[PDB]
DNA sequence: GTGTAATCTACTGACATCAGAGTTCTTAGA
DNA sequence: TCTAAGAACTCTGATGTCAGTAGATTACACT
């Protein structure tokens, strides 16, 4: 179902954006 | 047309209609290539704007204005190109580059073209090949014969001059500054002319502005004079360069 | 092997430390030379690796003629050997620098992805970098925390991130470093889950029979007060069978 | 859905002038919108998954490509795996000379009919051989009443998309921001399965990312021998692998056509091309040679045929975590084979997490391989995430080294700092806390590398120089710790560096 | 013999992986 | 006064793997 589904790429994980350390 | 066959063409671009361009150029026969390798003469394109610019960053090639494949239908416009592969084998394309190219990177086996000239000039430093004063003698006297020292930007070339803007003749400062005739020095060297703040017998020409105190001067002291110097009006210059040609002296005198 | 490098907290503050492989995955020494069958010698075969363009067996010069591609979607497009170098991402040097710590929960155990594992440790007679550094591991040993560093091993080699994760021995501090995945080296997939067990029954006879296994069948037995097993079967100690 | 069956797209815009040419700010334009879309979806399609299928179509524009039901609409492209050219296709529309460059072409404003362009999109589908997973059409249009003045035209539509839905075709939509308001509940309320300004949902389509993904596959299955009997069949799945910058191509320089790498054996002396059974394999030691054949230098390196035998179990704490092998795989049953052997293998991983166990395993992936020693440590799934399950349960097969593998390291001893010393690094340490994430990070160098690869393949006039995430950002480091580097320079080693 | 099943065994795209070969650096070094 | 033996990393090429496709072999069968 929809919540964690990419709509680029579906069936497969939204890839959440890089991140890197902050405090 | 039977001209440009033998000459291969890239269309890379157009909007004018792109596939129409190569067939214009298919009935004077241009060989129409769709993507350029080293071995055409050069590349076409009516815009540039992203589609292009891999050969900017790949000095490759000769890139042409729209116009030069609807003008070479006036003309016979054909000039050249590359890959790129860096070797040091035991190195062998230098060597034969040794062979095959002048030193500098102009190859003897093939013709090269704006960019390619642009990258040439920008990698090189200072010398003279002849004796200098052979070599400046041979462009000066070509241009003497030819009135090349007429061309337009360079017109005044084989003119030595001085310019009334000092109160006291050679004093470099009773500098007259302010004066119109600063604005002439600038049109005289943008077209050529050796400039002078010394009236030595170096000089050809004088120029005189609106104040004319010091012209029985100028012709009493070039009563002096080995190689006597012309006293021109300002207007020589201004109708010389309006003219893009050396209108000649003597309607000019004084 | 020896490599000698400066452990980086922050911009100012520099370690010397030099680390050594622990464990590396280990093949042996000779390759299989190549011979010919009735002469016995290792250089009577030539391997040319010959090539052809499929036009009727136009053979190709490496030298002038053959320029690496990749491969973009339903085409291919030509770059250069030689233009890779010149848009390749360049490392600024051959470093060690920290990015930061986080606790022991933030890194699970399946998650560790390298080729070796470095023991990284404090420079030879550097004094000032020993009470450092085993101020530095001593200061992890405690708060369950762990280091998060750029690495890499020397110039032109790819960069490099991961765990920087501390223990202790009787005789010396242990700060190990071992890679982890960037977000393309991670698969995710939902594995249909298992406690929703109403078709695949787990019954109490079952169940009763397993809980029987699994201390039934132990290695480590219980011989010992230390609360350390007898260790019946060393794996870590057993030879490799391939060499033998 | 099953493995083989692409991910298959089409775009849909609306080429009416109303919304077209149209804007209520200058800094946008919702045709350059949906195009900028189509083609940044699509740059993420061709770098991720080469496979799947795109199409792009534009309705109620006046001049038209069909192949029936042809009124007022052309198909820009049929479906197709992506590539440069289609991307070079849609470039040549966008911007402001771009929005004069498509009048010139296919013509604006005119009148158009959902249950025909719906009819349009059907058959493209329909006309393509590859089996397909997901099925899927995107509307751009902003037009929240499809002009259904006539109902009786309109319902031809709302039918026409229920037989979309009926034969397993999806659809789906974005709202463009049309000028005052849009509202799905007055129309699209049936097409799609309170009100908005514009879709929260547009902007995942901008985020430009990139990997390959590749859908859940077996490496192998094996069969668990607990005994020279009881089997189980499992299988053994990659969750975490490097990636790696796809094997380059060899191409012939004048044509750039691929050519063949075509290698053979040829004696130093003679005209021999020697085939595989003219030459042995050998070796150097003790000045002699040893001489064995092609067949035995892979007869030597065999022990065991492909399964996992069970070897007893082990405290969990012994399974030392400072020896570690290569990446740990997975391990999950397999009813393919063995039917009802996930009956034991699912008491098996309850059970061995109570008694707080590893099983140790010999295990070989393929037949001429030899045995690893592996633990299989039992696992446990955190779906509280509102079933966003971040870790699945199984087991993780954790490979242990032999005697060989762990190298010898030099002598040193020292147990030297005092407690100011742990202590002033104990605040260090505690203003420089984070929370790591896995997938927080991205590889430098193979993000770097598809952003050259575009700008060679697009013919972009930039390289994009996205600036990476690995580097510590030192002056945070400097400002967050603080002065702080000064107690080590103080408090524990001379002024002499 | 003649004809229609059912079903084994192939080939391909694609993915991991060992090995093998090309490449820069330390120690021992005339 | 320096010249190879020993590392180290990346990259390339083959072998084996899995899923899915479809052909040819080959069984089964006619009163």
């Amino acid at each position: 179902r929809c919540p964690g589904e990419s709509l680029i790429n579906p069936g497969f994980k939204s890839k959440k954006p890089a991140g890197g350390v902050d405090f | 047309s039977n001209i440009f066959e033998d000459v291969e063409f890239c269309v890379m671009s157009g909007t004018q209609p792109k596939p129409d361009l190569e067939n214009r150029i298919a009935e004077f026969g241009g060989y129409i290539v769709q993507n350029p390798g080293p071995d055409t003469y050069c590349v076409i394109a009516g815009s540039e704007n992203i589609r292009v610019k891999n050969i900017i960053l790949s000095n490759k090639h000769d890139v042409v204005k729209p116009a030069w494949l609807l003008e070479c239908f006036k003309t016979k416009s054909f000039v050249p190109w590359q890959p790129r592969f860096m070797i040091h084998m035991c190195p062998s394309t230098k060597e034969h580059f040794a062979r095959e190219y002048d030193c500098y990177g102009d190859s003897y086996f093939i013709d090269t073209d704006l960019n390619q000239l642009k990258e040439v000039f920008s990698g090189i430093k200072n010398s003279n090949e002849q004796t200098p004063e052979e070599m400046a003698s041979l462009i000066a006297d070509l241009e003497y014969r030819y009135s090349w020292d007429c061309s337009p930007l360079s017109m005044f070339r084989r003119h030595t001059v001085y310019l009334d803007s000092y109160a006291v003749i050679n004093d470099l400062s009773t500098k007259n500054e302010g004066t119109r005739l600063a604005i002439k020095a600038l049109e005289l060297r943008f077209h050529g002319a050796k400039v002078v703040s010394c009236l030595a017998e170096g000089v050809s020409h004088v120029i005189i502005g609106e104040d004319h105190s010091r012209v029985a001067d100028f012709k009493a002291f070039r009563r002096t004079f080995k190689r006597k110097f012309k006293i021109l009006k300002e207007s020589w210059v201004t109708d010389s360069i309006d003219k893009c040609e050396l209108q000649e002296e003597n309607q000019y005198l004084i | 092997i020896h490599w000698p490098c400066r452990l980086t907290i922050g911009s100012n503050l520099s370690i010397r430390i030099a680390a050594y492989k622990s464990i590396l995955q280990e093949r042996v020494k000779k390759t299989w030379t190549v011979v010919d069958a009735k002469t016995l010698k290792k250089e009577d075969i030539q391997k040319e690796t010959v090539y052809c363009l499929n036009d009727d067996d136009e053979t190709e010069v490496l030298k002038e003629d053959i320029i690496q591609g990749f491969r973009y979607g339903s085409d291919i497009v030509p770059f250069s050997k030689v233009d890779e170098e010149q848009m390749k991402y360049k490392s600024e040097g051959k470093c060690f620098s920290v990015l930061g710590f986080c606790k022991s929960s933030q890194v699970q155990r399946r998650f560790f992805m390298g080729n070796q594992v470095l023991k990284v440790f404090a420079a030879r007679d550097d004094e000032a970098a020993a009470v450092a550094l085993s101020s530095l591991i001593h200061a992890l040993d405690d708060l369950d925390m762990v280091a998060i560093v750029r690495y890499a091993y020397d110039k032109r080699a790819n960069p490099q991130v991961g765990v920087a994760f501390p223990h202790i021995k009787h005789n010396y501090e242990c700060l190990v470093y071992v890679q982890l995945p960037f977000m393309e080296d991670l698969r995710q997939y939902m594995f249909s889950s298992l406690k929703n067990s109403k078709k695949y029954a787990p019954t109490e006879a079952q169940l009763n029979a397993v809980d029987a296994l699994i201390d039934s069948m132990s290695l480590a037995k219980k011989d010992e007060k230390t609360d350390t097993l007898e260790d019946l079967f060393p794996t870590t100690k057993i030879p490799n069978p391939r060499f033998q | 859905y099953k493995y083989s069956g692409r991910d298959s797209l089409i775009f849909l815009v609306d080429a009416s002038k109303a919304m077209f040419e149209s804007q209520s700010e200058d800094e946008l334009t919702p045709f350059d919108m949906s195009i900028q879309c189509i083609q940044s979806v699509y740059i993420s399609k061709i770098i991720s998954s080469d496979r799947d299928l795109l199409a792009v179509v534009f309705y109620g524009t006046e001049k038209d490509k069909n192949s029936v039901n042809f009124k007022n609409i052309y198909v820009l492209q049929e479906l197709d795996n992506p590539g440069a050219k289609r991307i070079l296709e849609l470039d040549q529309f966008k911007g402001q000379q771009g929005q004069k460059r498509f009048q010139d072409m296919m013509g604006h404003g005119s009148d158009y009919s959902l249950s025909e362009v719906l009819w349009v999109c059907a058959n493209l589908f329909s006309d393509v051989q590859f089996k397909m997973s997901h099925k899927r059409i995107m509307l751009f249009t902003n037009e929240d009443n499809p002009h259904g003045n006539d109902s009786a035209k309109a319902s031809r539509a709302r039918t026409k998309a229920g037989d979309l839905r009926d034969t397993g075709i999806f659809l789906d939509l974005m709202h463009l921001k049309k000028p005052g308001g849009f509202d799905i509940s007055l129309f699209y309320r049936d097409i799609i399965s309170v009100h908005f300004e514009e879709s929260s949902k547009l902007e995942d389509l901008l985020r430009k990312v990139r990997a390959k993904e590749t859908r859940k596959r077996a490496l192998s299955r094996l069969k668990l021998k607990l005994n020279k009997d009881i089997v189980i069949s499992v299988g053994i799945y990659n969750l975490v692998q490097k990636a790696l910058k796809p094997p380059p191509i060899k191409l012939y320089r004048e044509t750039n056509e691929p050519v063949k790498t075509k290698t053979r054996t040829f004696n130093t002396s003679t005209g021999g091309l020697l085939l595989p059974s003219d030459t042995k394999r050998s070796q150097i030691y003790g000045s002699r040679q040893i001489i064995l054949e092609k067949e035995e230098t892979e007869e030597l390196k065999r022990f065991d045929d492909p399964g996992l035998m069970l070897m007893g179990f082990k405290p969990l704490v012994l399974l030392k975590k400072h020896h570690y092998l290569r990446p740990s795989l997975f391990v999950y049953p397999e009813e393919s084979l063995v039917i009802g052997s996930s009956t034991l293998f699912s008491a098996l991983l309850i059970k061995c997490l109570e008694k707080e166990v590893a099983a140790l395993c010999r295990y070989t992936p393929r037949r001429n391989i030899p045995p690893y020693f592996v633990a299989l440590v039992p696992q446990e799934e955190e779906l509280d995430d509102q079933k966003i399950q971040v870790t699945p349960p199984g087991f993780q097969l954790v490979f242990l080294p032999f005697a060989d593998d762990k190298r010898k390291m030099p002598f040193t001893e020292k147990i030297m700092a005092t407690p100011e010393q742990v202590g002033k690094m104990k605040a260090i340490v505690e203003k420089l806390r984070f929370t790591y994430r896995s997938d927080s990070f991205e590889n430098p160098v193979l993000q770097q590398h598809f952003r050259n690869l575009e700008a060679l393949a697009l013919d972009l006039m930039e390289p994009e120089q996205a600036v990476d995430l690995t580097l510590p950002k030192v002056e945070a480091m400097n400002k967050r710790l603080g002065s702080l580097v000064d107690e080590f320079k103080e408090l524990v080693y001379p002024p002499d560096y």
